[PDB]
């Protein structure tokens, strides 16, 4: 594990978020004001940590001893530092849309949003609930508790091994694929929260990895760490090709899918499917004319089986 | 987000 968190540890990141914020208030950035919005996420995080801190009144060093939280505070300083190092080591090219240091900022924005979700799900009301966490899918629940008990968080390697025993992982490159599908906070730890989001998105547990294989590894329409505005912008190029669609993880309704597609009246709509697995949304969308050409490609995966 | 097609 990583070091003790004291009160002086937290003043550190508060100062670092401050520097991130002021850096993000640059007119030149022309920072769209929509989820994930770094300029809210950061204040909200601090806000939530005040909450956690104000509740660990006095016993402020039972908290200092929390593993998950010690990992979190670490990652947090880490991520905020990276971010600061982009504005430095990337100088001017922050400012062209579709440039490295600017997509990386979106990625970072994204991770930041995953962090706050993870935290809030582990500390609802600001008071630790990691080990009493309800996992959503019956069968995923079974696996986790029967492999990690009431642990909130494991290291990646640990998780990989455990998973492999039940759902073998074809290869090292695949493992690596999986690792960045599931490590939403990019911390080389898998948390119970992280695990639930993956297991919801890729049900039934029974065929978990086969599912993930068909919907993400081998699927032209899957998009990785992509935001809503990014989906609108990407599908611009197919505006004259209705049926063109992509899809991704919803950022605000974490654990759910967000399909984006071009209509015959020529707008670009986005839905969160409900009460169907993703498989069937996509099959029906094909069958019904709405989801025909993934990311523009004429060729569309057969999933009926 | 908007209703499924």
């Amino acid at each position: 594990p990583p070091g003790t968190v004291d009160k002086k540890m937290v003043e550190k990141c508060w100062k670092l978020m401050d520097k991130v914020v002021r850096l993000c208030q640059n007119p030149k950035l022309a920072l769209k004001n929509s989820p994930p919005y770094i300029l809210d996420l950061l204040p909200d995080t601090y806000q939530h940590l005040r909450t956690i801190l104000s509740r660990y009144e006095g016993k402020m060093e039972t908290l200092g001893e929390n593993e998950y939280f010690r990992v979190f505070m670490e990652n947090l300083m880490k991520k905020t530092k990276q971010t600061i190092s982009l504005f430095k080591e990337g100088k001017e090219r922050m400012y062209e849309e579709n440039s490295q240091p600017r997509r990386n900022l979106t990625k970072l924005s994204l991770i930041f949003s995953h962090m706050l979700a993870e935290l809030k799900g582990i500390f609802p009301s600001g008071l630790f609930q990691g080990d009493t966490f309800r996992i959503t899918k019956a069968d995923a629940a079974e696996f986790w508790r029967k492999a990690f008990g009431e642990k909130t968080i494991v290291p990646w390697k640990s998780f990989r091994q455990a998973l492999h025993e039940v759902h073998p992982i074809s290869s090292g490159l695949e493992a690596m694929a999986l690792k960045s599908t599931i490590d939403l906070t990019c911390n080389d730890y898998i948390s119970v929260f992280e695990f639930d989001i993956f297991t919801r998105l890729f049900q039934p547990w029974s065929s978990l990895l086969r599912n993930w294989n068909s919907l993400a590894v081998t699927h032209p329409g899957y998009m990785a760490f992509l935001t809503y505005d990014e989906v609108k912008a990407r599908l611009q190029k197919f505006i004259h090709k209705p049926g063109s669609y992509i899809f991704r993880l919803s950022c605000t309704r974490l654990g759910q899918w967000a399909i984006g597609y071009v209509t015959a009246d020529g707008n670009i709509l986005q839905t969160i499917p409900h009460n169907k697995p993703l498989f069937q949304a996509l099959i029906d969308g094909f069958r019904e004319g709405f989801y025909l050409f993934p990311d523009g490609r004429n060729q569309n995966p057969d999933l009926t089986g | 987000y908007t209703p499924e097609p």
